[PDB]
């Protein structure tokens, strides 16, 4: 048991999108350089915009999924326990955490 | 709040970028102005 | 050997990790002779926090301490010559001079002394620190001092005119430790973002960054010969090459925790106070530790008073001097008529698992 | 660095024609027009019988970093206003 | 005029230790009216801390009690650490032991006070602070009314700024302030510049005509 | 192969490597007599030159007591002699000097590779 | 709700004196220089958002989460050269840290370029990381089938990561494809470097017993059973 | 009894042996002087 | 003295102002070093992963360990590790040796009547009382034991 390293739990987020980019093609897949200025020093990489606006939409669908998988835990978390007594939610949320300890 | 431990130290950085005043103290006044030295 | 480097054909022959390791096993540890303690001397009221050598003809040590008092004591019959108060807070650094008879001593009170010990009495008063100075150290042959502490800078001080000469700024901690060198790199430092810098005092500017170390790296030493500064940090010691800034060894520094102090000798002996009270001695030129300690703290005190917080070795470098929490001070007698036979020492035998080396 | 600083950058047509000006420099002066902060007063005069004192109104680094003389703040190469040079590139 | 214990004010004694930990009584007993600081104190320490156990006795500790009865007579205090328990059930006990060879709306006012006492944890400064808030955010939202009003009557007028408090004070709006620019680096980021400057000038061209 | 420079050049694979590993007597040796006089000189130089610059701009009368013209400018095409002028010992020398504050920027050219080891990191919930 | 630009100058005043001045009292809190770095980025000027992040890295440029964010900040821009000059100060400062260095791959992933993971593996792998890193670059190659790459890609793992279970994982990559010439050839070099390098004691006794029997029973599968019998009495011998 | 084992030398030192007024070092006098 | 004046005048005062230690501020400069040193040790010896949340919450179990000394309460939290509970404990040993010492010295200087300020007899009153008491629980338990 225990918890994940990160050098572990980077890993397995890297594992983890490698398939969301295999899948990624295999849903497309069913549907159907490198210059280098020697002035200025600078290297300059031609690529498809059609890749690099799918990981730009790709990072804000991740960062709304995370976003929205924990805005419903909020309302959950709140909406569960009230036996013991509060004030306010930073004293749900410490006494809360007092449970976690044991 | 308003009371609060210190996360860090004030830094010396920040007083080396500033212009000096150039204020005269007592305990810079001179004294002790020969060095002795060991045999 | 051989075998290695027709199949397994390399492009550095060094640069292997078998082909460093199986150098050094060709090679030998010096042998160095064990300690032993010879003297336990109970005097402050406090921690003792610094001890520093007399650096001429060595009668006496000085230990400022946690009480806010330095006391002076005799390094042959161990009795007490004199106590030096005048500090406020507790005493962090002493650091006596060899040019001079005058003895330089920081504290958490934000004040840099001076000491005429022909006289016994506080001169020379420097001011400028805006928290709690950790170290001093004294240049050699330029009539400065180098003290630093929790500004994350370091403050060189004419002695004669008492005057915050040059302000050195690089540091993004406290600055735990300082050593001062005759040439460039004159100012060696290390502090709690887990550097060492080599200093250009001209200019002003860092010559080399050492990030090597992954936490505090609380004490450093010089080696009086060979020219080199050991850093240690939490849980690696690590010997540099000053001029290039070239890590040289890598020590067998292993479940240590927390290298409170380093001393370095002249028979190539590097002490390393750990704050578990295990104190352990290690070969220079190599990193094997080859023998390691632990002491017995009092008749009656807490198990975390057993821990080393300074040390130094005398000017002949048979003895060292270890201020401990117990507010102790430890002589530790290197033993004589010990040899290469019935006193090996641990054995020489570096590993794969670890990736020191 | 107090004990070590530049040079003044100066324009020739400021300095004029003739060849050996005695120019004043006060170690703290007046203060930069652009950055507000002291700096090496120099001042000067083209001739000795002139009757108007050229001061330098911006320090070295404010001349440095847009590449211009002190006294006239025109650029050092092709002698021209700095809203008109950046403009032609 | 020593009052008795009720059950109103055994659970505003609870709640206030639960509020205020056990070494400040003199401002657990201002929720109570009727109980000294001292009072409340000893009621803690003798009824209402559930460390203690109000259990009967078992056939041991009947025997053990009159064994320490005889060696410490008669040290109830003493007797109740070695017992664990309170010393008047220990007396009281030892008594019946020994006996074994026979031959509203006031209340509801400080409750309501009470409870509006422990949910209250902010103090003057953060609670002046709040009030200061809430005015400066109204006194934003009515000069914006007063001229978006004006600006229906076609005069405008501009927002004013925040005066300088000091000489060197800093208005952010008008500079980018301690600019950090990216490191260069070897990837010539020049069209990507390019696109950023044309979607920044179309979002502040949509910012003057749909507002937001 | 096409970027094998351009990524991460500033760290190598020797800069982690010890050198005393390949020969424990490896010398790395004192400096030199005439070496330390060299610096030595060069250091006690500046600084005295930076204690006269604090002690002469110092506005106490009692610190003379203890302590560059005709410069080439526009290449050389104009000789210029640089003096100083008379103050006035009533008016205030620098007028340009307040007690002023300033924020500095930082001048970051190189990264500093932060040159750890690699990862003994298995650890329970103890800590 | 903001009407016109001169509500929207007069808010976004009001927003950047109020961080400002969190951050002035607080150098640290990176928590709340991300969220004046976000701010910027929905005010879309990302010549300030730039700016908190640089600034916010000047303070603590070991904290990981910042790092992330500010390269996700670029990436969702569409800034992508602003990105790869991002990540290579990422791994050019921290180059222990795996998870910036799998930041970099991913998003060159993304966008199809095999020869810039090529490049980046082949100089993550040059600074001997650990065992994560390697049989990522293997399986990166698997990808490509690139097969006599990753052929290549063992040759050097086996020599960093000096171990049964690094030259094990290279048979079980052979006995994979059943390519018998190529897989004695690996049984070959791994049971010889155990013998050539037999005095540096590296290889422990339960450790050496793996490569025996695996090479044994695989000979026994290629109905050899004669040298599956004989080296078994060279091993033993060679060590008894 | 004692801790440490009897190689070992314990002393607890309270007053100083030396005057307030000693020298720690002493002054470098070359000249003899007779005044 | 009027060259001060008058330069400050002119350029305002130093923004560098250093306070030095006095009596008036000891007690609360001891408390400035002696929380980082505390916030050094356990930092040091933690494996990974601490951060500025971290360090604040450890630094609270150095203040009511204070509080447990000086109630002469046994400070023991369930579950605390026994490499940081070392630490505190060094700690407030420590404390309690500059705390104790001070106690021994005003008193011999309110005894001396030699210039002790009004405040400081009221707080060695206080603090004699609860060594007072401390030593007669320690008599009070060697008894009992
Ligand atoms: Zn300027
Ligand atoms: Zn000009």
């Amino acid at each position: 048991r225990g918890g994940i390293s990160y050098d572990q739990l980077a890993k397995l987020s890297y594992e983890k999108t490698l398939r969301n980019l295999a899948t990624q093609t295999q849903n497309s897949s069913k549907q159907d350089k490198v210059q280098k200025d020697t002035k200025t020093g600078k290297i300059t990489i031609a690529d498809d915009d059609k890749l690099v606006n799918k990981l730009a939409v790709s990072l804000q669908s991740e960062s709304k999924k995370r976003y929205e998988a924990r805005k419903r835990q909020m309302q959950n978390a709140k909406t569960l326990y009230g036996v013991e007594s509060f004030i306010n939610d930073k004293n749900k949320q410490f006494n809360e955490k007092l449970s976690r300890e044991s | 709040t308003s009371h609060r431990p210190q996360l860090e130290a004030r830094s010396g950085a920040k007083a080396a970028a500033y212009t000096p005043t150039g204020i005269e103290h007592a305990r810079l006044l001179p004294g002790h102005t020969t060095l002795k030295y060991r045999k | 050997s051989a075998f290695v480097n027709k199949i397994f054909q390399p492009e550095v022959a060094e640069e292997l990790i078998v082909n460093r390791y199986e150098k050094l096993l060709s090679q030998r540890p010096e042998w160095h002779a064990p300690w032993k303690l010879s003297r336990v001397i109970n005097g402050h009221l406090g921690w003792v926090r610094c001890v520093a050598i007399d650096p001429v003809d060595n009668e006496w040590f000085i230990t400022g301490s946690n009480d806010t008092t330095m006391k002076v004591w005799d390094l042959a019959t161990g009795k007490l010559k004199t106590t030096l108060a005048g500090h406020v807070m507790t005493v962090r650094d002493v650091a006596v001079s060899d040019r001079h008879p005058y003895l330089f001593s920081v504290s958490e009170d934000k004040t840099v002394k001076c000491w005429d010990l022909e006289k016994n009495q506080i001169i020379r008063d420097y001011y400028g620190h805006l928290s709690g100075v950790r170290t001093v150290s004294i240049h050699p042959t330029l009539d400065l001092i180098a003290t630093a502490g929790r500004d994350s800078v370091i403050k060189l001080w004419d002695m004669r005119t008492r005057i915050p000469v040059i302000t050195l700024v690089g540091h993004k901690g406290p600055i735990n430790q300082v050593q001062c060198t005759p040439v460039d790199p004159q100012v060696v430092s290390s502090s709690t973002d887990a550097t060492v810098r080599l200093w250009d005092v001209v200019a002003g500017k860092t010559m080399k960054v050492l990030t090597h170390h992954k936490r505090s790296v609380r004490a450093t030493a010089l080696h009086p010969k060979e020219f080199s500064v050991a850093s240690a940090c939490t849980d690696d010691i690590r010997s540099w090459g000053l001029a290039e800034g070239s890590l040289l060894t890598n020590f067998e520094s292993e479940k240590t925790g927390i290298i409170n102090t380093l001393s370095i000798n002249q028979d190539d002996v590097l002490f390393a106070g750990g704050d578990n009270g295990v104190l352990s001695f290690y070969d220079y030129k190599s990193g094997h530790k080859y023998q390691s300690l632990a002491t017995r703290e009092m008749v009656g005190s807490l198990e975390g008073e057993r821990s080393v917080l300074c040390s130094t070795f005398d000017k002949t470098g048979l003895r060292l001097i270890t201020g401990e929490a117990d507010k102790s001070i430890k002589i530790w007698k290197q033993d004589e008529t010990a040899t290469k036979e019935s006193e090996p020492g641990l054995a020489w035998n570096p590993n794969l698992s670890a990736k020191r080396f | 660095d107090e004990i070590n600083e530049p040079p003044p950058n100066i324009c020739e047509q400021c300095l004029g024609d003739e060849a050996n000006i005695r120019m004043t420099k006060i170690p703290q002066g007046s203060e930069c027009k652009i950055c507000t902060l002291p700096f090496t007063l120099y001042h000067f005069k083209t001739s000795k019988r002139s009757n108007n004192i050229i001061k330098t109104l911006i320090c070295v680094r404010c001349a440095t970093q847009r590449n211009i003389c002190q006294c006239c703040m025109l650029d050092s190469r092709w002698h021209i206003p700095i809203q008109l040079r950046d403009h032609l590139i | 005029k020593g009052g008795v214990w009720t059950n109103v004010e055994d659970q505003i004694l609870k709640a206030a230790v639960q509020k205020y930990g056990t070494h400040q009584w003199s401002k657990v007993a201002s929720l109570l009216q009727k109980k000294t600081a001292r009072q409340s104190e000893l009621r803690w320490n003798e009824y209402l801390n559930p460390k203690l156990n109000f259990t009967e006795f078992s056939k041991e500790e009947d025997a053990q009690l009159l064994d320490l009865a005889r060696e410490l007579p008669n040290q109830w205090r003493t007797i109740a650490d070695m017992m664990a328990r309170p010393a008047q059930v220990c007396v009281e006990r030892y008594n019946r032991l020994l006996e074994s060879e026979d031959s509203e709306d006031e209340e509801k006012e400080m409750l309501a006070e009470a409870r509006a006492r422990l949910l209250n944890t902010q103090g003057k400064k953060a609670t002046r602070k709040i009030r200061e808030r809430m005015l400066e955010e109204s006194k934003r939202i009515a000069e914006l009314q007063k001229r978006r009003e004006l600006k229906q009557a076609g005069i405008n007028v501009a927002i004013k700024k925040p005066k300088k408090k000091y000489g060197t004070d800093i208005d952010y709006n008008e500079d980018i302030v301690y600019e950090q620019a990216p490191m260069p680096g070897i990837y010539d980021t020049s069209t990507e510049d390019r696109q950023i400057k044309k979607k920044f000038e179309q979002f502040e061209r949509k910012v003057n005509r749909k507002g937001l | 192969a096409i970027l094998t420079d351009q990524i991460a050049k500033n760290v190598k694979l020797d800069d982690f490597i010890p050198k005393r590993q390949s020969n424990f007597e490896l010398s790395v040796p004192l400096p030199t007599k005439a070496e330390i006089q060299e610096c030595t000189a060069r250091t006690k130089s500046y600084i005295q030159r930076l204690v006269n610059a604090k002690l002469a701009n110092s506005n106490n009368r009692a610190s003379s007591r203890y302590v560059a013209p005709a410069n080439l400018l526009l290449n050389n095409s104009h000789h210029i002699e640089v003096v100083s002028k008379q103050m006035d010992p009533l008016l205030p020398r620098f007028v340009g000097k307040k007690a002023r504050k300033v924020v500095a920027p930082t001048e970051n050219d190189e990264v500093v590779p932060v040159l750890h080891m690699d990862g003994g990191e298995a650890d329970p919930n103890e800590w | 709700d903001i009407l016109d630009l001169e509500e929207l100058r007069e808010y976004q005043r009001r927003k950047r004196t109020e961080y400002e001045g969190y951050l002035k009292r607080n150098r640290l809190d990176m928590g709340q220089w991300i969220r004046y770095a976000q701010f910027e980025i929905e005010q879309h000027d990302m010549r300030r958002a730039r700016s908190i992040f640089e600034r916010a890295l000047l303070v603590d440029s070991s904290f990981i989460p910042l790092w992330i964010r500010y390269i996700d900040a670029e990436l969702k821009v569409k800034c992508i050269n602003h990105a790869r000059n991002l990540m290579n100060r990422a791994i050019s400062t921290l180059p222990r840290v795996d998870k910036l260095w799998y930041k970099y791959l991913i998003v060159e992933e993304s966008l199809n370029n095999v020869e810039i993971v090529r490049s980046l593996y082949t100089k993550w792998c040059s600074l001997e990381p650990g065992v994560n890193a390697w049989n990522s670059f293997v399986d990166f190659e698997i990808r490509q089938k690139n097969w006599n790459g990753v052929r290549e890609i063992y040759s050097k793992y086996v020599m960093a990561h000096p171990q049964m279970q690094t030259w094990l994982k290279w048979v079980r990559f052979e006995n994979r494809h059943g390519n018998t010439e190529f897989t004695r050839s690996v049984y070959s070099l791994a049971i010889d470097t155990v013998a050539n390098l037999q005095n540096l004691q590296i290889w422990s006794d339960m450790e050496v017993a793996k490569l025996v029997n695996s090479f044994a029973h695989w000979e026994a599968a290629q109905q050899e059973y004669e040298r599956s019998s004989a080296l078994y009495q060279i091993a033993i011998e060679k060590w008894p | 009894e004692h801790p440490y084992g009897k190689e070992v030398e314990v002393l607890m030192e309270t007053k100083n042996t030396q005057s307030p007024q000693t020298p720690l070092v002493e002054p470098v006098t070359e000249r003899t002087k007779l005044q | 003295y009027i060259g001060n004046l008058i330069t400050r005048q002119f350029e305002g005062r130093s923004n560098e102002i250093v306070k030095t230690t006095t009596k008036q501020r000891l007690d609360a400069y001891y408390d400035l070093e002696l929380r980082n040193s505390v916030m050094d040790d356990i930092l040091e010896m933690m494996p990974e992963s601490i951060r500025q949340k971290k360090a604040r919450t450890i630094l609270q179990h150095l203040s009511e360990a204070w509080r447990c000394w000086k109630a002469n309460i046994p400070w023991d939290v369930p579950g605390m590790p026994a490499p940081i509970k070392k630490i505190i404990e060094r700690y407030i040993k420590s404390k309690a040796d500059a705390w104790v010492s001070a106690a021994h010295y005003n008193r011999e200087r309110i005894k001396r009547g030699a210039h002790v300020e009004k405040t400081m007899v009221k707080k060695n009153l206080g603090r004699l009382t609860r060594l007072w008491i401390k030593n007669e629980q320690e008599r009070q338990r060697q008894i009992q034991k």
